[PDB]
RNA sequence: CGGUAGGGGAGCGUUCCGUGUUAGGGAGAAACGCGUGCGUGAGCCGCGUUGGACGAAGCGGAAGCGAGAAUGUCGGCUUGA
RNA sequence: AGGGUGAAAAGAACCCCCAUCGGGGAGUGAAAUAGAACAUGAAACCGUAAGCUCUCAAGCAGUGGGAGGGGGACCAGACCC
């Protein structure tokens, strides 16, 4: 096996050499055309090679969700999340960055909608359909009343679960991903903050 | 070309045995020694294994006997089970109402290879890549090279 | 196999059916068509109803004879064939050249086949007159 | 020596494949428009009146680019005429049309090759006019 | 009682490996007996 | 003088079954079935290629649209493309889409010296 | 120049006949399976493998002449297992 | 209901597995990828081998877009899976 293994490793690799050295491949910045003139990107319309979207090079974004609006916020960050943002769209795939929400517990909501507003999860029994309020749910797990409001603005699908994965909420103020310098959110709309 | 005497297709054929019955016993021994695979047929607990042991027994002695080459060496490469001729009784049943029942038979097949007769010439490509011996223009790589024909 | 629909053709009168054919069996032949053309031999047997004669030592024919009776070797006894009327030709052995066969009648009341191209009489053997 | 010779016969390696002005254009055509740089061929309607080999000025350059680009105030830049020259006039690709109607027996096959046009840029002649970018 | 349609392909030849694992099982059993068979068993 | 079919079926049969084969399950290998199955193909490709038109131009005016947002606060698609005509300037959304991704330094020039 | 019932025009193939015991064919026909040719389509046209002797055009002729549906029908083989 | 080994039975002496059946060498033959279940041998159906590929999915199974991977003893922005 050991002769074999380390024989059929060293042609994959050779192999692997001999192809990486056929065609290369930029980053963006850049310039339209360049010394590789092979098959036309220019008049073809752009579709993003998995090169350049890998998830370690995605940006990262944090909200501060004290004293906002549940559902303005949650807009925003729907389209961070996307990628509508940058002008490298691509509705196929995600090449969107990352939300982080802290201080979910004091998001705020207009109207009457404290008391009025009703969560429902149904068991999938023949009774159970289980009702509870904005504030009774948010006194329990506060996480949720975020995380709902941004899973329903995010596209129903396959591509709508992974791309929901990047969103973090939490409970308090501080949080721990200070590794990844996630700079702040930019917020388009007048409303957004609440009067106070 | 990357073999053809590196075998002998014994074809023991006509066998009174339904071939999903066959299938259970041959899959295991696709690809196993020889002296493994008796000792496996005799002990199993299975009406299919007596007809397969002696096809595998008569094919071993078969490539002992014709192309002459050890017994301890082989293995078996390909075996295969195929449908084969159908007979077909008209039964009985409650009420007037006829139906039928079949006989089914197979044809087994059973092709042997021989580890070592192309092993001079692999074990020679040890050496390690970026060799290439240009002796007769190309010349004999023609011994299961196995991993790739990237000879563009 | 001896296959069922090829058999001798019966009359009416249950008796097989035959060809006049130029050949006897008292009679030197060379072959005219197949494999084994221009090679001179005699008839032996004739089968009348295929129009096959038998010519010995010509269509060399080899066979496997299995053992019949004890535990012993057999052997592969190489037999001769038949042959078809139409491919055979009759050979003069004076000029040594073949020919195609014609009848007369002689003064002698019977009647004989002559040859053409060196005419010479082809009737006083096995039997005989 | 013979150790770089055998590999080097077998397993080559590439040069940058040509000298390449590096300036693009943007022209219109069949109300259509390409992105087009020299040294380079494009596909279009099949032009009526266009011979075999035989070269031709494209007047429509809509955009001009380089170290130091330049748009268009108007359309056309002003000067600016794009050089080509025809290749062949081959059909394209069959594209198969399919008229169908459910349960009415109304099936109708119907198969399309649009004749089209190969055309190779030779240079872009340059602009002299509004320089942008800063 | 009765089928609805054909499970027809695909369906049924994952229906058979489970029962052809079933005779790889034995096979492994039988296997590690023919071992037991050489040496001792007093 | 009978008429066997014999060669004029399959020699047909096979045609439709060349369009099939890379079909999955039932559909790839069944006669009457990859009969009702071709037909189905050709008429979602025929009608997917004039959804095709629409389509890339409405990706393309997002790209364009998510390009333009970046620069000033308050400036939006909408008012770029009535900038562009206010000017008198053909150029197509494909074009100024793709530009956006492969040069976003000409889209910042193009957008500088609409302004004025 | 959308189109069901439905009407009109223009074609493709199928076997057989005249031309023709044509040329083409045991240096490979009919068939059978594959084509990065052609046509608006029915279809056509070249390929070298399997195959082992038949038999294209073109101009004409004649029909047991085109199938997915008939709880059709004969044969094969599944599913339930 | 159930025709077509070959021109010729030349229908497989001998050896091996082996109680039989049947099989592999040998031998015959133009051919045994013509072995008597034998000539051309389509489809369904059943496998074996290789290239890619599914275990957070939802689907009349295609279609337009196409990530990543693989090619064809013929160096293509071409073509195929």
């Amino acid at each position: 096996t050991k002769c074999t293994e380390e024989w059929r490793q060293l042609k994959e690799a050779v192999k692997k050499e001999f192809a990486i050295p056929h065609v290369p491949l930029d980053q963006r910045w850049m310039f339209t055309l360049e010394e590789a003139t092979g098959p036309d990107i220019w008049n073809t319309t752009w579709y993003p090679k998995s090169a350049d979207h890998v998830p370690t090079d995605k940006k990262w974004y944090v909200v501060d969700a004290t004293d906002l609006i549940l559902g303005r916020m949650a807009s925003t960050i729907a389209i961070h999340i996307r990628g509508k943002n940058l002008a490298s769209y691509t509705p196929s795939v995600d090449m969107g960055a990352f939300v982080i929400v802290v201080n979910a517990d004091k998001v705020a909501v207009s109207g009457k909608k404290r008391t009025q507003k009703l969560y429902r999860r149904h068991s999938g029994r023949p009774g159970g359909l289980k009702e509870e309020t904005f504030d009774q749910l948010q006194k329990r797990i506060p996480e949720r009343i975020i995380e709902h409001a941004v899973r329903g603005m995010l596209p129903k699908g396959r591509l709508g679960r992974y791309l929901f994965n990047h969103l973090k909420v939490y409970k308090g103020a501080e949080h721990p991903h200070q590794a990844q310098q996630p700079i702040d959110l930019p917020l388009r709309d007048k409303r957004i903050r609440v009067e106070k | 070309e990357p073999g053809k005497c590196d075998e002998i297709t014994t074809r023991g054929y006509s066998i009174s045995m339904s071939v999903d019955k066959a299938r259970r016993v041959i899959d295991q021994i696709r690809g196993r020694s020889y002296a493994e695979t008796l000792m496996i047929l005799e002990l199993m607990p299975y009406r299919a294994c007596y007809p397969i042991f002696k096809l595998i027994y008569s094919a071993a002695a078969n490539a002992s006997h014709n192309k002459q080459f050890n017994k301890a060496n082989l293995i078996i490469s390909k075996a295969e089970v195929n449908k084969g001729i159908t007979l077909k009784k008209v039964k009985p049943r409650a009420r007037g109402r006829s139906y039928m029942i079949k006989r089914p038979t197979c044809h087994i097949t059973i092709v042997l290879r021989d580890i070592t007769h192309f092993d001079s010439y692999d074990k020679f490509l040890e050496s390690l890549t970026p060799k290439k011996l240009i002796a007769l223009l190309g010349l004999m790589s023609t011994g299961r090279r196995r991993e790739l024909l990237c000879g563009r | 196999r001896i296959k069922r629909w090829e058999r001798k053709d019966c009359k009416p009168n249950s008796l097989p059916k035959l060809h006049k054919r130029h050949v006897k069996v008292g009679d030197t032949v060379k072959v005219i068509s197949g494999g084994e053309k221009g090679k001179i031999g005699e008839i032996s047997k004739i089968h009348k109803h295929n129009s096959t004669v038998i010519i010995k030592d010509l269509n060399f024919k080899t066979k496997h004879v299995k053992s019949k009776e004890e535990g012993e070797q057999g052997q592969i006894i190489k037999i001769e064939a038949a042959i078809h009327s139409s491919n055979v030709m009759l050979i003069l052995k004076e000029q040594e050249v073949a020919d195609r066969v014609g009848h007369k009648i002689l003064e002698d009341v019977r009647k004989v086949r002559y040859l053409i191209k060196t005419g010479e009489i082809v009737d006083t053997p096995d039997r005989w007159k | 020596p013979e150790y770089n010779d055998i590999i080097n016969q077998f397993l080559p390696k590439k040069g940058p494949p040509p000298p390449r002005e590096e300036i693009f254009a943007v022209v219109v055509i069949g109300s259509r428009q390409y992105i087009v740089i020299p040294g380079r061929w494009i596909y279009t309607q099949r032009l009526k009146g266009a011979t075999v080999n035989d070269k031709i000025v494209l007047n429509k350059v809509l955009l001009v680019g380089t170290k130091a680009s330049t748009y268009i105030g108007t359309p056309i830049v002003t000067n600016a005429a794009v050089h080509a020259v025809v290749e062949e006039q081959l059909l394209d690709d069959k594209v198969i049309v399919f008229k169908y109607k459910k349960k009415k027996n109304y099936r109708r096959n119907i198969g399309h090759r649009q004749p089209i046009t190969r055309i190779k840029i030779t240079g872009i002649t340059g602009y002299e006019d509004y320089p942008a970018s800063t | 009682a009765v089928p609805k349609k054909r499970t027809s392909i695909y369906k049924k030849r994952i229906r058979k490996n489970i029962w052809k694992k079933k005779g790889y099982w034995a096979a492994l059993k039988a296997f590690s007996l023919a071992k037991s068979l050489s040496t001792g068993n007093s | 003088t009978r008429v066997k079919r014999g060669y004029i079926a399959r020699r047909r049969r096979k045609k439709i079954r060349f369009f099939a084969s890379s079909f999955r399950g039932a559909h790839s290998r069944l006669t009457r079935t990859i009969a009702q199955q071709k037909i189905r193909a050709l008429v979602s490709a025929h009608r997917d290629r004039d959804r095709q038109k629409r389509d890339f131009r409405r990706l393309w005016i997002t790209r364009i649209n998510a390009a333009i947002r970046e620069r000033g606060v308050y400036y939006n698609y909408s008012k770029f493309i009535h900038d562009l005509y206010k000017r008198q300037l053909l150029l197509n959304r494909k074009i100024l889409a793709q530009i956006a991704i492969l040069n976003p330094n000409c889209i910042y020039m193009i957008y500088n010296e609409i302004i004025k």
